[PDB]
């Protein structure tokens, strides 16, 4: 084997500006080399090498460039590409942003070190999503369904639930089971999240139960703004390991990705990169793709990767680029409305926006029954109609409606009041709720629908 | 050591200081302009001044300081007046006694000259100590007693340990060695304003702040250790929560902080706040400044300061926390030091973002705001304290959309939404009811229960009022009072009641300048028992409005009560009249 | 110029030079222990490895 | 009748208890297996630290 080499260490910084370390007399720099930065006080940190041009090099530290001294300061090129010591017994535990142990417990052994941001999958080697999940809550799954390997965010204003509807998701985590060693192992990141929060992730997931099975990437405010953006890298790359390497099914949950985009925004404008819309860097799609874009199955291997993202609109606006971006990217949206919210419904889940673009897979005869795509589709566009009746009714009055837009207004109700509604702890079983869903569809007339055919429900039977 | 090359406005650079570190404060100049160092490029500096740097000349002297922006703390810290940058504004004017600052002044943050009586604790010479240790505590003045912490990042067996008398700062009260070099400690502790203090867990938060008035204590209570929001722009609200807060609040200390906001306005309020005096409860009198200090950095004050301010009042505050005092932040106007950070991001020339403001804006909002929070203390003996920011926000035109604004809706937990509308109402307190809420409220629970278990579910019930206090508001609009039925008459009375009784308090009035929160339980059991009672009759409702004059007369009278009769007499009153109000709506159903 | 100023200390480096340009600007640590620290590090996947089974 | 019914959990949290301690005193003793994997793999391990060449 090629003998080994120990790391230069350097004393030639010659620069600091912004979050960027300038170095100079590099003797032959690597692109992306991982590089530890040592001061004059003996504190280290760890950093990035941006862009290497000749003999110079422009690192990026990670822990600020606050106290680096350009004649005291040290820094050692080790010569490879950031690397998580990804391992099957890193499960049931807590890290850092970058990865340190935090449970009061002894660092990985790694049964093998692996880059983060891997190489993508060949496409042709790439399958299709065939399988539906149980998650717990009824909403998502009727209407908007997720598939065992297929990603889709949450859309949910600040001040929402969405936290306490993803912990309640990840402690009520399973398989359609229509075992458990490959069940559902849980890498939840946590981007940019609150104290308080993170004690309440924590508290939650250790009284569930499902330590065992479940990994938290723990990233606080007060950690480095650029060590945000590492953490959903080595969080897809440990559930990378977990799923394909070792089969398990992987339920990817991250939490505040506005925060993410915050964090990029924050980088990109320290090196003075070109912006896309609202001041954004103009890669933030490609770096979106890259986190999100590796959900999916793998042909030769029984792994899979689920991707369930919780986005926060800034000013609760869909246009912006965040969230537009995600729309672009994520194949799907399950929406989560204001509105809903302050009619005090837990579950604020707003169906007319949410929409699973691997629905039309997940659903079918081996799972479900035969008539869940009409009714879905039923109880998807009546809605409109009856938000178009209440706005009808709102600019004209209750005399507006005839004996048709009356019925649509009664359906809206009666959708927003007991289908929606769920318990804080109910598992409603998809056909429990699908007859509900039928009444809900039959509050019209069995004629007037019109998309729908009358045999599709037809064919299945009340009581 | 050091000259200056350029001097471009406030930018400049120095040559000559190679072994300078990023964000090290420095002296330029004859007349000890302080800046702080941004780029190394090279073997020279770059710095930009604070203060103007008109007239510097070529060459002039830079003198290292080998620190970065730091605050010295320990005794004297409380009742002066101190600028952005840690300067004594009182003693600077004492000593050039002339009105103006001086361009340079050097006078240190605390006198160490001036004597304060030492003891310390029962430790011995030999003994073995770590960093926050309580060694030994300081009357620095009455009432107001201050413990001596071993600064963090220090520790070591005992070596001397100096004997109860009167000393100052100057001496070396404490030395010690840790390896068989010893070092000597005085009792000045210098920290940065932008590292953190050191803490040892952080605590859930589980004591509620009591300010005094019945609005924010029970409708939106706010827990101590917890941020708070004020949309405070007129109305003089800001001045009276930040006085009811001086005066009556369970914190053991305050520390105003004013950034950026009209002269004269600061100028009123430290005017105001030594006129402040509250009564002890052992009968004392003292002046709020014994326990108050006040950092305010007007618009004239340098825009860095200005930035600095509210980093120099949190590490204040943290460091009144590390001997387990519970002390309340007080940031004057967030949207002034976002404003002097938009200017400063300007001068750097930095990527403008959303508005205008830098990208970094809602990252160190929430950098600065996560400090706040109930933390078990650092070395011992074992005690806690709390940290609580009750920051400002100054929306343009009230419309929160404004990043600051919505940033700081993101990160605070509790808002309380002063309201210009009640103000024009003629509202004393000016909550709005509508807009405010207190998301610690789940928390709080436990404590709001072991107090009084039905508190919580008063308090739920008077939600359900308020929010249907709005659809009997419309209801009335659109056909009037007269579709109202019995039920939904009484439960309009009763809003409206709570509204103008005890939702709102009267401050000026010696009955009300003060409500606790036992008067205040009471009076919202006398409130929502008498609403139910009434309600489940449903009689018609003009009968019982005939027929419920005096218990109407009680239940308003049930806050007209002054707090001297103490809590056992005025307990016994509410519940006296709530047991008639209860018996007058039973026996004549 | 050689240890005639000053040396590693024994017990604390077991062996192994270090060789810095001028200045020592550049130094390349090359002493026993800090090559037995990346050897370890870098074959840890194969200790692991051969620990089970 | 719900504390008979919790008496015997009593008992099962107890035993499960002492269950998982026996369990994870046998997994230590296959890392006592493991110091004997450490007997029969010290040597390999140490003749891997022979990379002194060039």
């Amino acid at each position: 084997e090629g003998t080994l080499e120990v790391a230069m260490e350097y004393r030639t910084v010659t620069g600091v500006a912004g979050p960027l370390v300038i170095l100079d007399k590099v003797k032959g720099p690597k692109y992306y080399e991982i590089v530890n930065i040592r001061l004059g006080d003996g504190t280290m940190r760890r950093g990035q090498v941006l862009e290497v041009d000749g003999e110079k090099a422009v690192v990026q530290v990670f822990e600020g460039t606050s106290g680096i001294d350009n004649k005291f300061t040290t820094v050692q090129f080790t010569g490879e590409v950031l690397k998580t010591p990804v391992s099957l017994d890193m499960l049931g535990r807590i890290f850092n942003g970058s990865g340190k142990p935090i449970d009061n417990g002894p660092p990985i052994l790694p049964e093998a070190y692996l880059d983060i941001s891997g190489s993508s999958i060949n496409p042709s080697e790439r399958t299709y999503p065939e399988e539906m999940i149980q998650t717990g809550i009824s909403t998502i799954d009727v209407m908007n369904s997720i598939a065992r390997g297929q990603k889709i965010p949450l859309f949910s204003a600040a001040g929402l639930p969405h936290n306490e509807i993803a912990a309640q998701i990840c402690r009520q985590a399973g398989l359609v089971k229509r075992g458990e060693e490959d069940n559902f192992a849980i890498v939840f990141a946590a981007m940019g999240v609150n104290m308080e929060t993170a004690q309440f992730f924590k508290r939650d997931f250790e009284e569930n139960g499902s330590m065992e099975r479940v990994t938290l990437f723990l990233n606080l405010a007060n950690d480095p703004t650029i060590e945000r953006i590492i953490t959903p890298r080595i969080a897809l790359t440990t559930a990378e390991y977990l799923a394909y390497e070792c089969g398990k099914h992987v339920l990817v949950i991250l939490t505040d990705m506005s925060s993410y985009a915050d964090a990029l925004r924050e980088v990109s404008a320290a090196r003075e990169e070109v912006p896309g819309r609202r001041g954004y860097p103009g890669y933030m799609y490609t770096d979106l793709a890259q986190i999100y874009e590796r959900a999916g199955r793998i042909e030769g291997r029984k792994g899979s990767i689920t991707q369930i993202p919780i986005l926060t609109m800034p000013n609760d606006d869909i246009t912006h680029p965040t969230p537009d971006l995600t729309g672009y990217i994520t194949e799907g949206q399950i929406y989560i409305d204001r509105q809903l919210q302050n009619r005090q419904i837990y579950p604020p889940i707003n169906v007319l926006p949410s929409l699973s673009r691997l629905m039309k897979s997940a659903i079918g005869e081996g799972m479900t029954r035969r008539d869940h795509s009409d009714v879905s589709n039923q109880l998807y566009a009546n809605y409109a109609i009856g938000k178009d009746v209440q706005a009808m009714k709102a600019v004209v009055g209750e005399e507006a409606l005839s004996s048709e837009d009356l019925l649509y207004l009664e359906f809206l109700d009666k959708f927003e009041r007991k289908f929606v509604a769920q318990g804080a702890y109910d598992s409603r079983n998809i056909f429990q709720s699908l007859d509900l869903a039928w009444t809900l569809l039959r509050i019209f007339p069995r004629e007037l629908l019109h998309r729908i055919p009358g045999k599709t429900l037809d064919q299945y039977y009340s009581r | 050591y050091g000259y200056v090359r350029k001097v471009s406005g406030p930018v400049v650079i120095a040559d000559g200081m190679n072994g300078a570190a990023m964000y090290e404060l420095v002296r330029v100049g004859h007349d000890n302009l302080i800046g702080e160092i941004i780029r190394l490029e090279g073997d020279s500096a770059t710095i930009q001044v604070y203060e103007e740097t008109a007239g510097l000349m070529v060459n002039d002297p830079v003198l290292r300081t080998h620190k970065p922006l730091s605050v010295e703390l320990g005794p004297g810290i409380l009742g002066n007046i101190f600028d952005g940058i840690q300067r004594p504004l009182k003693t600077i004017a004492i000593r050039s006694g002339d009105v103006y600052i001086p361009r340079g002044v050097s006078v240190p943050a605390l006198d160490k000259d001036t004597l304060w009586e030492f003891q310390p604790k029962k430790i011995g010479e030999g003994d073995l100590l770590t960093g926050g240790d309580l060694y030994a505590t300081v009357f620095e003045n009455s009432l107001m007693q201050h413990h001596v912490a071993l600064p963090p990042d220090a520790m070591g067996k005992v070596t001397y340990v100096a004997p109860a008398g009167q000393y100052s700062l100057k001496d070396t009260v404490l030395e010690l060695e840790f390896q068989g070099v010893k070092k000597s400690f005085t009792m000045l502790q210098a920290w940065p304003v932008r590292t953190p203090r050191p803490v040892s867990s952080k605590l859930a938060a589980d004591t509620p702040l009591l300010t005094g008035q019945r609005v924010l204590d029970a409708l939106f209570p706010s827990v101590l250790g917890g941020t708070c929001a004020i949309p405070g722009a007129f109305g003089c609200g800001k001045t009276v929560i930040s006085q009811a807060l001086s005066k009556y609040s369970n914190s053991d200390t305050v520390v105003y902080v004013g950034c950026g906001e009209r002269g004269n306005e600061m100028a009123e309020v430290l005017m105001d706040f030594p006129q402040l005096t509250m009564t002890l409860p052992d009968g004392r009198e003292e002046s709020v400044m014994k326990r108050t200090t006040l950092v305010a950095n007007t618009s004239n004050m340098p825009v860095a300061a200005r930035e600095a301010s509210i980093y120099t009042g949190i590490t204040i505050a943290e460091y009144f926390r590390d001997m387990g005092y519970n002390v309340s932040m007080m940031a004057d106007s967030t949207s002034r030091w976002a404003e002097a950070l938009r200017e400063i991001s300007g001068r750097l020339a930095e990527m403008p973002a959303d508005s205008g403001y830098p990208a970094y804006l809602a990252a160190r909002l929430a950098s600065f705001y996560e400090r706040a929070g109930k933390v078990k203390c650092l070395g011992g003996p074992e005690r806690t304290g709390s940290v609580t920011i009750v920051g400002a926000v100054s929306p343009p035109g009230g419309d929160f959309s404004d990043p600051v604004t919505s940033a700081t809706l993101s990160i605070v937990q509790v808002f309380w939404g002063l309201d210009k509308k009640l103000a024009q109402r003629k509202h004393f307190p000016s909550v709005n009811w509508l807009i405010s809420y207190s998301k610690y409220s789940t928390a709080l629970e436990s404590f709001y229960e072991q107090f009084d278990p039905d508190f919580i579910n008063i308090r739920t019930k008077a939600r359900e009022v308020l929010q249907r206090e709005d659809d009997l508001n419309e209801i009335v609009q659109l056909v009037g009072k007269d579709a109202l039925a019995e039920g939904d008459k009484i439960t309009l009375e009763t809003a409206k009641l709570l509204r103008e009784d005890y939702l709102a308090q009267n401050a000026f009035t010696p009955y009300d300048k003060f409500c606790p929160f036992y008067k205040s339980v009471w009076m919202m059991r006398n409130i929502i028992h008498f609403y139910n009672l009434a309600n489940q009759a449903v009689i018609t409702y003009t009968l019982i409005k005939h027929r419920l004059g005096d218990l109407f007369y009680r239940l308003v009278s049930q806050k007209f009560e002054d707090p001297a009769e103490g809590e056992p007499a005025l307990v016994a009153k509410f519940k006296k009249l709530h047991e008639d109000l209860t018996a007058g709506f039973r026996a004549l159903e | 110029p050689g240890p005639g100023h000053h040396n590693a200390h024994g017990p604390s480096c077991s062996g192994g030079v270090v060789v810095a340009s001028r200045d020592g600007k550049i130094v390349c640590e090359n002493t026993l222990d800090a090559r037995l620290d990346v050897v370890f590090r870098k074959k840890l996947p194969e200790i692991r490895k051969q620990l089970v089974s | 009748e719900f504390q008979r019914k919790l008496a015997e959990s009593s008992g099962d949290s107890g035993a499960n208890v002492k269950r998982l301690e026996q369990e994870t005193e046998v997994k230590i003793h296959h890392l006592n297996a493991g110091a004997e994997k450490i007997q029969y793999d010290v040597v390999q391990m140490l003749l891997k630290h022979v990379t002194t060449v060039k």
